[PDB]
């Protein structure tokens, strides 16, 4: 609790936010990717 | 006489923003304002 | 594409926006950025 605590409210305290930030982006970046792979897929199973 | 002080500050950037204040050069606000001169005083002395 | 392209700029560039501020208070001597600041909480935190 103590080794979990101490992180975490240094985490509350905004000394995070270029980490999290970036990570923020890279899993952006991977929803676009799955966004363009499903758009691929409805494009390849059209329902003509 | 404080007031009449050309008091100097500098250049700061204000917290959780991007401006940045132009610095304060010889700033006699009792003089700069045209007090001094309107007034012919650097203070106030009234008798009633 | 373009939106992924757009996000990820929006965000590197919300970083920088982040990281320019400086900071002042009276209890702490001297004036202080965003990434000295975070660093003096953490490991004032940490301690305590």
């Amino acid at each position: 609790l103590s080794k979990e605590a101490q992180e975490v409210f240094k985490a509350i305290q905004s000394l995070k936010t270029t980490e999290v930030l970036r990570n923020l982006q890279d899993l952006l970046q991977f929803i676009f990717q799955l966004i363009e792979d499903n758009i691929k897929q409805l494009k390849e199973m059209k329902f003509t | 006489d404080f007031l009449n002080i050309p008091l100097t500050i500098p250049e700061m950037r204000l917290p959780y923003t991007i401006i940045t204040t132009p610095p304060l050069k010889d700033f006699s606000l009792w003089e700069k304002t045209g007090l001094k001169e309107f007034l012919k005083t650097t203070k106030q002395s009234f008798d009633l | 594409q373009e939106f992924h392209m757009k996000v990820k700029h929006l965000i590197d560039s919300l970083i920088d926006f982040l990281n320019f501020p400086r900071f002042q208070f009276p209890g702490k001597p001297g004036i202080y950025t965003r990434e000295e600041l975070c660093t003096m909480f953490i490991r004032e935190v940490g301690t305590v």
